[PDB]
């Protein structure tokens, strides 16, 4: 039902483990050193 | 008011952004009520 103006499709491989670690605010290896999401995220976290 | 701390710089420092911006929050609306509260009496005084 929105519109958005733009869409961003970012791809990675990443262990069972750490999953939890994309999400705002945390503390993880991922979260620090590889790949780190704002703190007011708008948007989806998609995995399989 | 309701914080870990009346202190902002312990908050700043040992928490991080996600609940300390929480912290803040309670200590800005505990704050900012009682700068209200002096405000509204002194505009009655004021008046007398």
């Amino acid at each position: 039902d929105l519109c958005f103006t733009n869409v961003y499709a970012d791809s990675f491989v990443i262990r069972g483990d750490e999953v939890r670690q994309i999400a705002p605010g945390q503390t993880g290896k991922i979260a620090d050193y590889n790949y780190k999401l704002p703190d007011d995220f708008t948007g989806c976290v998609i995995a399989w | 008011f309701g914080a870990i701390s009346s202190v902002l710089n312990d908050i700043l420092s040992r928490l991080d952004p996600p609940e300390a911006e929480v912290q803040i929050d309670r200590l800005i609306t505990g704050r900012l009520q009682s700068l209200q509260t002096y405000v509204t009496q002194q505009l009655i005084r004021a008046a007398e």
